[PDB]
């Protein structure tokens, strides 16, 4: 009697159940570990803070309407500020991470509207100016608010055109990243298990973002009538195996 | 026969004959069988 | 190998053909899931999609020029073309540029091939061989000021002689510093305010001098190099969306404002063939 | 010293030719490799992956709206969309195949093209999906739509319907650019018997609609794309 | 004549390419090799050998005084000196640590920075060394700089303390020339109780600093060093 | 409610020493368990034995 | 393959891959434990 559809994810003192799953994702078919010796290069021991870092964090709420373009969180980023996951991110050098990304919406059988939930690794935004006017630090680290792809150009932000992922490709070729819809029809829940995926062993968790999670409303949402026109998503994002070096003074970060 | 050294200096690599596109077309936690419902 | 088996009549409780997209996945489904087909052989391997073999051809990377001429009364020979260099990098010219970026992160050893060919504009006499000397100049090296400055003695720097009309060819190891090259970075140097964004950052690689030997003779003698790089031995991970817009900058995503519709509108109907 | 004779082609440079080269940095131990999930091996890999095809072109600027098929309830009988199979052209030449075979010359191989359908759950429908082979025309009416390969798709809880397009072919490489004599045939989709939506609910459902290549592929003579051209160099 | 073909960078000359050539001295014997003690193998054997770092910088003409950190009786609290880890500039540049890595592209490794202290043998001190690793301001008090690498260190009968400075780093190479991503992070030190001098003695007493690299070390892609350079060629 | 509804709730257990929750972001950094209401009706939550004194007082 | 008669025509040497330090960083007469004390 075990369906696709049924999920149950417990990680450290929280759990998350779904009773209407299309499966689950795991970016690139790999499961997070921790950092191997054969791939270590800092000499230093790491923290490994377990169940009080690997829990699951509900971020802030979003409004999907009908004129909704799409919303783009960057990770670690968005959990800059949960819980001792946070913490330990300022106070070390380095850290490393995977995630487990549930994404939520639920409707009726009467509603319509499909989201594309994807991961994008290394995902560098362009600047809205053209030419090779860069896009300052605060603009791409919007935090657990995420950039939100409606909202106008701002001066020194990333350009927030949604048939063009914000970097040059189109919106129909993000399919080629691990990803899952949201059918309202189907489904009311996506979930993405992301490794960590970096060109080096460990890295800084404030200079560089290594994944965003973008939800686009694709097939506009569509109420039943006299319904009201709208409908809440929210992402809840656990760390997961995460592990912490270099312990320091505490790093103190643009604006 | 390689004259040279180090192995940057020779030529081109081989074909991986590797092939695998299960990590991109079938990334799905739970697996799914062809003929079998999508979702049960 | 069969790239298609035979099959019949179907009437089954089986249907592979009905899936659920959301999922994320792609079902393997094949042309015998869904006609009657008959047994044909592939006759192929896939052996020029290899991505060694994507990869791996000469791409041309970089024109520049350089001048011979007096030098006599010039302040600033880089200046006269009296030499010149290339801050290094492979995201000037933009064919190879799409081809690479269809994937994350790349590892490979670059073969560098250089072809020098020689221009003289103002009518001339005899063209003197020029020989023309590239240097690589890597970050936090002397970098050379005058067309024959004490930098050019290169006792510690790979440095080629070649003449003009011909080429020089020699092929680098992989130079990154990590373990694979960027092909993007969303990321900065450091948290401050106004640091640049990008990879600029990242691919530091240093940049190459080249200059011609000769002193002058009476005419003045126009050299132009095209710098062509191909990639051996590469290893690429992550595959992501091809580049659809133009591209504006080295080493940003930015593309163009007000650039034009991609995607090209039917002249006709959804309806139409 | 040992007599040699040189032959044509000395010294020429091929951009396509694969020989050894003295290493300009003799010595250097480069940075080790770490594991980094992904990895990509042949670009027949990649072409596997289903993308979405904008189909709904019509559109004057782009919009996330050519993407979306639109259905209309209570219409019987009626043609939902139509496009010729120039992979290389068209609706097909932003998606990752098409892109893709743009870098090559030849292609031979199947298709699988399927829908995803996202009209609310309580709604029906039952589409008519139908390949023509070349040599005849886009089909005019499902009467003539129906005799070719087809697949009747039923609405369900099975949101998508997956189609290919068997390799149907004389000659057994087609360009990818469009042409004639190597055309491969045309889509279009009908309403089969009609969509009918529930009580309390209105107006257009879509259909999104992906494209990628069987194991079947087979694409040769790597050439340039025309999706990308540039009049200065860049510059930091 | 064996039919050949001549490829790309024929005649080329590339002043790192090893390859055999005739000798000029046919049949010429050398001089024996007689035994001289110390030979050296590799740079890598040499930089860890550790050299004094002119710390004290601040004057305005080369000094041997600008080897010598003072350090004042009676402070607590307070700091006795500050430098980033840019090893090829600044304090550590004209070091043979500093001069090496300057003809070498990127280093990784570890470093060892030791303290030997020349104060009368009837003082007494205790100081504090802290490294900071990259991501952090260079600290601004000792709450700050004790939270990072440190070792308290009790001036005693054993006269010198080493601190390693171990390699913590995203990327496994750094750039010598001093560059951002690339940055390793400062070193302090300051009194963790404070300095006391016997009686009937009076004034500053001075550290010594040395740097010298762990077997941990390398160093990579040869360049050449800013360090020297000439305007006309010298003649005897 | 009635079977076509639907709804996704999240309970929240706050161990002793902070005050109650003040709003979901507060309650979602303890003991929580999002509950997604569907053809299984009931949710069953519950408080793991969170304490220093291994028994508390009943009044 | 040497094509010349003579030693110093053949190409660059090869790795010494000897590697010693202690001439340099230890030379001292009576032998030093690291974790014993310097002086005695
Ligand atoms: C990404 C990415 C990859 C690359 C290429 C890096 C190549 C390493 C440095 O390139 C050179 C170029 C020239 C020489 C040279 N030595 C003597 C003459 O030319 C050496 C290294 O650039 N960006």
């Amino acid at each position: 009697g075990y369906s696709d559809r049924v999920q149950q994810i417990t990680l450290g003192n929280s759990t998350i159940t779904t009773q209407e799953a299309a499966n689950a994702v795991v970016c690139y078919a790999e499961w997070p570990e921790y950092l191997p010796d054969v791939d270590a290069s800092d000499v230093n021991k790491t923290s490994k803070p377990d169940t009080s870092v690997c829990r699951f964090y509900t971020l802030d709420s979003k409004t999907w309407t009908t004129g909704s373009k799409g919303w783009c969180w960057k990770l670690p980023d968005a959990l800059k500020d949960m819980g001792v996951f946070g913490q330990n991110m300022f106070f070390h050098s380095l850290g490393r991470s995977g995630y487990t990304v549930h994404v939520q919406c639920n409707a009726t059988k009467f509603h319509s509207g499909c989201l594309l939930v994807v991961v994008i690794p290394e995902h560098q935004l362009a600047s809205h100016e053209g030419g090779n006017v860069s896009v300052k630090y605060t603009f791409t680290h919007p935090g657990e608010r995420g950039i939100d792809l409606s909202s106008a150009n701002e001066v020194g932000g990333p350009v927030k055109d949604v048939l063009y992922n914000m970097n040059g490709t189109l919106l129909g070729n993000l399919l080629i990243f691990p990803h899952q819809f949201i059918n309202l029809r189907t489904n009311n829940t996506a979930t993405i298990v992301i490794p960590y995926i970096n060109s080096v062993p460990i890295d800084s968790m404030t200079r560089h973002n290594n994944v965003s999670l973008m939800v686009i409303p694709i097939a506009p949402l569509t109420v039943p009538t006299g319904a009201t026109p709208s409908l809440p998503i929210t992402v809840t994002i656990a760390p997961m195996c995460t592990e912490f070096s270099g312990i320091r003074s505490k790093s103190i970060v643009p604006q | 026969i390689n004259y040279y050294k180090d192995a940057a200096s020779t030529s081109s690599a081989g074909q991986s004959l590797s092939m695998d596109p299960s990590k991109f077309t079938e990334p799905v936690k739970d697996l799914m069988l062809k003929g079998a419902p999508a979702l049960n | 190998t069969v790239a298609s088996i035979s099959s019949g009549p179907k009437h089954t409780q089986k249907v592979p053909i009905l899936t659920a997209n959301e999922t994320g996945a792609t079902m393997p489904v094949l042309p015998s899931d869904s006609i009657e087909t008959r047994t044909t052989y592939m006759h192929f391997n896939g052996s020029e999609t290899d991505v060694e073999c994507f990869l791996g051809r000469a791409a041309c990377v970089h024109v520049t020029e350089i001048q011979n001429k007096d030098a006599t009364g010039i302040d600033n020979h880089r200046e006269a073309k009296l030499f010149n260099d290339w801050k290094i990098s492979l995201s000037s010219l933009v064919q190879l540029r799409k081809k690479l970026e269809l994937f994350t992160y790349v590892r490979f050893d670059s073969e560098y091939t250089i072809l020098a060919t020689a221009s003289q504009p103002d009518s001339a006499n005899y063209s003197s061989n020029l020989v023309v000397q590239a240097m690589y100049v890597p970050p936090g090296a002397p970098n050379p000021k005058e067309w024959d400055d004490y930098t050019w003695q290169s006792a510690s720097n790979p440095s080629v002689f070649f003449k003009v009309g011909d080429t020089s060819r020699f092929s680098v190891p992989y130079v990154g510093l990590a373990s694979a090259y960027n092909c993007f970075y969303d990321g900065y140097s450091h948290d401050d305010a106004e640091t640049q964004y990008g990879i600029t950052v990242l691919n530091h690689m240093g940049s190459m001098a080249f200059r011609i030997v000769n002193e002058h003779d009476e005419h003045k003698t126009l050299v132009k190099i095209r710098v062509y790089h191909r990639a051996k031995h590469v290893e690429a991970w992550i595959p992501r969306a091809p580049r659809a817009l133009p591209y504006t900058s080295i080493g940003r995503t930015n593309y163009p404002k007000n650039t034009e519709p991609v995607i090209k509108k039917r002249k006709g109907d959804i309806k139409s063939y | 010293g040992l007599p040699t004779t040189t032959l044509p082609g000395s010294g020429q440079f091929l951009t396509t030719d694969d020989r050894q080269s003295p290493s300009a940095l003799p010595n250097y131990e480069p940075t080790p490799r770490i594991h980094i999930p992904g990895k990509v091996h042949n670009l027949l890999e990649i072409i596997q992956v289903d993308t979405l095809i904008p189909m709904n072109n019509t559109h004057t600027k782009d919009e996330v709206n050519s993407y979306l098929i639109p259905l209309n309830a209570n219409r019987q009988n009626e043609q939902v969309f139509g496009t010729n199979l120039f992979i290389g052209d068209g609706v097909f030449k932003t998606t990752l195949l098409g892109e893709i075979v743009q870098y090559y010359t030849h292609w031979s191989g199947s298709l699988r093209f399927s829908l995803m359908y996202t009209g609310p759950a309580l709604s029906s429908a039952k589409l008519i999906l139908a390949y023509t082979p070349p040599g005849a025309r886009g089909p005019q009416d499902r009467r003539e739509a129906m005799l070719g390969t087809h697949v009747v798709w039923d609405i369900g809880l099975q949101s998508t319907i997956v189609m290919t397009i068997p390799w149907t072919s004389g000659v057994q490489f087609r360009y990818t650019d469009p042409d004639t004599y190597t055309s491969a045939g045309f889509l279009s989709c009908w309403y089969q018997t009609s969509l009918i939506l529930p009580p309390e609910t209105t107006g257009q459902v879509y259909l999104l609609s992906f494209i990628s290549a069987c194991p079947d592929f087979k694409l040769r003579l790597m050439k340039d794309t025309q999706t990308i051209s540039q009049t200065v160099a860049l510059t930091e």
